[PDB]
């Protein structure tokens, strides 16, 4: 009696129960796993708060409407604020993680919509200037906050046209990326684990972020004859695996 | 290898076409799946869409000019394309970027060829032989500042000395400070307000810094040096979407504004054919 | 001194032939690997996972909103989508198949091309899609349409169905940039029966389409791409 | 025959005769069998 | 190996030199049968008479021409010869194309020579040292537009430079897309009523575009190229009368109106020696 | 370094010389062959099928 | 010895030393002996 | 070759990281000698570094 | 003779590259090595040895 | 392959990989152990 479609993620102190999941993606069909000696560089124990760090953040919940383009956060920065998580964050060197993504977003049999959940490793913006601007640090780290794609062009900013997933190619395409889509008539949720991929064994956490995280809505949101336009979209997500090196005095980040 | 198998006609509870892409896989579904089929061999392999078949033809990757011309009275030799350098880039001439960019991370030597050829815009009485001189500069090395400084003299730094006309070529191993070249990052060099973003120091593959070895002759000469650079032994990571819009920077991701639409219209209805 | 001749050839720069060279950097050693989830070993790989195509390309600058097909309620018997099967032009040309494609000169093999709906749950619908091998024209009507490869697909609780365009020809290859000889035929999609709304709901259903290769495929010859080109050299 | 002796100074690598779409086209978590239903 | 036996008077119920020719055989009648012969061997082969030697040395394929010159103000780098392509063929030039047509398809890699030499018609000082880039260009890629667009970067597509007065040589393997090429086809590519007959695209070898890669000096230079192409691994059937007309067009079989008679005409009778 | 010496004919090009080059289109996979009745080996295999002869040349 | 890869790339084929002309001399469905009658 | 070794905490008697510099030796202290580290290989040999390279270009 | 052919790079002159040469004295004897103390193979034997930091900068 | 008789005339020579700063770092009378006391 097992299904594709209920699922149950325990987590640290957290649990995550799904009634109609879509499977659940594993990236790369890796499944995030400690840094091993032979690929280390770094000579410093690094040190693994295990339960206090591996648990489920919920971020602030988004709201889904007919005009809607899509969002987008960063990690680990989307998590830089998140209990010890974050503390570990600003207080080591170096530090490395996976994740477990899980977006959620439920409906009713009348309603019609479907998002693109979708994992991008180095999402290098583009800044809507052109040429050669650069795109600002406060603005490539928005915190849980993440980046709205139909907010106004700022400036420092980058660009959030959607149809060019914002960095000149096309939406279209982003299917190459690990993904997994919320088809109201389907689906309520989307769950993709996230193995840590770089071309370093270990990296800063605040100077660089490793994925970027997007919902898209692709099919509009049609709710039934005088329903309310809208559905709250929740994005809950867990480190795993997570390891920290080079403790410190605790980095001070623009803005 | 078969291409396809036989396969008739089937009335079953068990249908191999109907999926749920919500799942983001894509299953793998036959001809044989929904029709009768016949077998068929592949006489094939995928032998030339290997990556190191796609990476591995060499590009031009780059076109500078020198003059050989009397620097008598030239206050900056570098100005005066006396000698000239190029940091090492393959992001500057589109059509090999576009096939990098197609990976997040790739690892690969390089093998260089450099061809030289000389033009004598004005009024020459001959074509001299002139030797050019490429030095490899990595980041730290004293960088020429004339066309004949001590810089040139090159004891630790590896140069080449051919003839204009001719080619030289050379292969220099993966010099990333990481494990691969990330031609995407989406990162700072430090978390400063204001550092630059994207653009890297970890896909530096150097430097280089090209003149001609020869003094003046009576008239002047043009050398334009151009660059071809092959990977080989190639490695690549992480797929991404082909890039779609045009190109406006080395190094960044930006796309120029107004640009035009890259989906072409119908001539018609979507119902066209 | 050993006696030599040097052939024609001598000299000559071939960008794609492959020999050995001095290393300028004797000696130095590489940055050890460490391991990275997702290589690529063969663009074959990746031409098969499948990516959605802007079908819908009747809009005057790109939009979100050609990736999606529209479905009316109601209707009986008549045409939802068509298209010819030039994969290195028009709709297809995009797609991370297309775009793929066009590195190449020839291909050859089957595709796999699938329809998801967007329906809200409690609606239904029959579909035909049919397939037109290379001959005769695109189908004007769905009797015109049934006569070739075709699949009844039933919208159900499974939202996505995958209709494989075998491939069909004499030739053995074809060329990715449209040709006449070595064409390849039309896909078009008709209501079966047709698309019927729950109560309290209203207006168009939309269906997005993919398309991506099967393990069947052979792309060969390797060229230069249309869709990427430059003026001036691009700077820091 | 290497004539040198670098390793990057030999010629282009020969063919991974690799090929495994598996982690690009089903990362997913159950296995789905082809045939039987997608979402049970 | 004898190539006659020896053999004496016969006075036979069994006469091998009757036949009926309606039955479309050619019977193997021999000197023996009607005369009486002597033991001789053959001492021969037939070596130089394989296809592969028939058809494996190099023939002249092309000529073209390009020139090195300002391109200041030009508006058609194409129309000013700054550089041209060639869509190749082996039906143009018609001493190899008459014996590539005594069979209906071929099979074969080929290897090309290029030679290119200059020629300074008017006053120049010397003689310049260019360096030529020959392009591959294979149906769908860009097509060079000026003498030095994006184009010529040839990320991709295989190009090979080498210097005027000196040859190029490599080889393309059999590029056709059918098992032979069909330098005859009673065919179109489909059933339109006015397509064109005959001229089909398995027949196409790809296409080559050429160009200088020198600026330009003080005076005009002319380079004249000369194509050469080999058939190494030959395999040919269906062999067909030879061409006995000449020849007009690239592609068809058509022939020229009021043409001459063909059959030289006795002087004398059909009786004369 | 080994040491050579090159000869008369260095450079030349003889139409009529059978050597290895390097492929241009590295690897490539050529059309498989399928069966097709006919195939010539020696023109010395034709010669041998006999044809008409206008003989009365006259015209 | 082959100094490169590909199979194009090598030299001149060597002689079929095939030669049958009987698909083009005697293409006939019943067999016709030489000596014999040529109709019966 | 091992680059680092791992090693823990540490309160002896035996102190690697107290000398005596006017003995005129520098004394092979390591990483490990006073933090705590994890194994690490070399990965790397000191070819490029063998003075027949540094005075042979 | 042989047959060969060129590649791009002939002729080039590159300070790196490490070949065979002949010797200018043919058949030489150079003097023979005695011992001295104090042979230095890689330069990471030498940045072993601690040497004094101008740390107080500051005149 | 050497092709010249001399020694001289061969390449460069390959890696020492002999490697011993002992006589550079350690060059004292009396054997210095790490962790015991450097004056007793």
């Amino acid at each position: 009696g097992y299904s594709d479609r209920v699922q149950q993620i325990t987590l640290g102190n957290s649990t995550i129960t799904t009634q109609e999941a879509a499977n659940a993606v594993v990236c790369y069909a890796e499944w995030p796993e400690y840094l091993p000696d032979v690929d280390a560089s770094d000579v410093n124990k690094t040190s693994k708060p295990d339960t206090s760090v591996c648990r489920f953040y919920t971020l602030d919940s988004k709201t889904w409407t007919t005009g809607s383009k899509g969002w987008c956060w960063k990690l680990p920065d989307a998590l830089k604020d998140m209990g010890v998580f974050g503390q570990n964050m600003f207080f080591h060197s170096l530090g490395r993680s996976g994740y477990t993504v899980h977006v959620q977003c439920n409906a009713t049999k009348f309603h019609s919509g479907c998002l693109l959940v979708v994992v991008i490793p180095e999402h290098q913006l583009a800044s809507h200037e052109g040429g050669n601007v650069s795109v600002k640090y406060t603005f490539t780290h928005p915190g849980e906050r993440g980046i709205d794609l139909s907010s106004a062009n700022e400036v420092g900013g980058p660009v959030k046209d959607v149809l060019y997933n914002m960095n000149g190619t096309l939406l279209g395409n982003l299917l190459i990326f690990p993904h997994q889509f919320i088809n109201l008539r389907t689906n309520n949720t989307a769950t993709i684990v996230i193995p840590y991929i770089n071309s370093v064994p270990i990296d800063s956490m605040t100077r660089h972020n490793n994925v970027s995280l997007m919902v898209i809505p692709i099919a509009p949101l049609t709710v039934p004859t005088g329903a309310t336009p809208s559905l709250p979209i929740t994005v809950t997500i867990a480190p795993m695996c997570t390891e920290f090196s080079g403790i410190r005095s605790k980095s001070i980040v623009p803005q | 290898t078969v291409a396809s198998i036989s396969s008739g006609p089937k009335h079953t509870q068990k249908v191999p076409i109907l999926t749920a892409n919500e799942t983001g896989a894509t299953m793998p579904v036959l001809p044989s799946d929904s029709i009768e089929t016949r077998t068929t061999y592949m006489h094939f392999n995928g032998s030339e869409t290997d990556v190191e078949c796609f990476l591995g033809r060499a590009a031009c990757v780059h076109v500078t000019e020198i003059q050989n011309k009397d620097a008598t009275g030239i206050d900056n030799h570098r100005e005066a394309k006396l000698f000239n350098d190029w940091k090492i880039n393959l992001s500057s001439l589109v059509q090999l970027r576009k096939k990098l960019e197609l990976f997040t991370y790739v690892r690969f030597d390089s093998e260089y060829t450099i061809l030289a050829t000389a033009s004598q815009p004005d009024s020459a009485n001959y074509s001299s032989n002139l030797v050019v001189q490429a030095m490899y500069v990595p980041p730290g090395a004293p960088n020429p500042k004339e066309w004949d400084d001590y810089t040139w003299q090159s004891a630790s730094n590896p140069s080449v000395f051919f003839k204009v006309g001719d080619t030289s070529r050379f292969s220099v191993p993966y010099v990333g400070l990481a494990s691969a070249y990330n031609y995407f990052y989406d990162g700072y060099s430090h978390d400063d307000a204001e550092t630059q973003y994207g653009i890297t120091v970890l896909n530096h593959m150097g430097s280089m810094a090209f003149r001609i070895v020869n003094e003046h002759d009576e008239h002047k000469t043009l050398v334009k040096i151009r660059v071809y650079h092959r990977a080989k032994h190639v490695e690549a990571w992480i797929p991404r979407a082909p890039r779609a819009l045009p190109y406006t920077s080395i190094g960044r991701t930006n796309y120029p504004k107004n640009t035009e639409p890259v989906i072409k219209k119908r001539k018609g209805d979507i119902k066209s054919y | 001194g050993l006696p030599t001749t040097t052939l024609p050839g001598s000299g000559q720069f071939l960008t794609t032939d492959d020999r050995q060279s001095p290393s300028a950097l004797p000696n130095y050693e590489p940055t050890p690997r460490i391991h990275i989830p997702g290589k690529v070993h063969n663009l074959l790989e990746i031409i098969q996972v499948d990516t959605l195509i802007p079908m819908n390309n009747t809009h005057t600058k790109d939009e979100v909103n050609s990736y999606l097909i529209p479905l009316n309620a109601n209707r009986q018997n008549e045409q939802v989508f068509g298209t010819n099967l030039f994969i290195g032009d028009g709709v297809f040309k995009t797609t991370l198949l297309g775009e793929i494609v066009q590195y190449y000169t020839h291909w050859s093999g089957s595709l796999r091309f699938s329809l998801m709906y967007t329906g809200p749950a409690l609606s239904s619908a029959k579909l035909i899609l049919a397939y037109t091998p290379p001959g005769a024209r695109g189908p004007q009507d769905r009797r015109e349409a049934m006569l070739g490869t075709h699949v009844v697909w039933d919208i159900g609780l499974q939202s996505t169905i995958v209709m494989t365009i075998p491939w069909t020809s004499g030739v053995q290859f074809r060329y990715t940039d449209p040709d006449t000889y070595t064409s390849a035929g039309f896909l078009s999609c008709w209501y079966q029966t047709s698309l019927i709304l729950p109560p309290e709901t209203t207006g168009q259903v939309y269906l997005l389409s993919f398309i991506s290769a099967c393990p069947d495929f052979k792309l060969r010859l390797m060229k230069d791409t249309q869709t990427i080109s430059q003026t001036v050299a691009l700077t820091e | 025959i290497n004539y040198y002796k670098d390793a990057a100074s030999t010629s282009s690598a020969g063919q991974s005769l690799s090929m495994d779409p598996s982690k690009f086209t089903e990362p997913v978590k159950d296995l789905m069998l082809k045939g039987a239903p997608a979402l049970n």
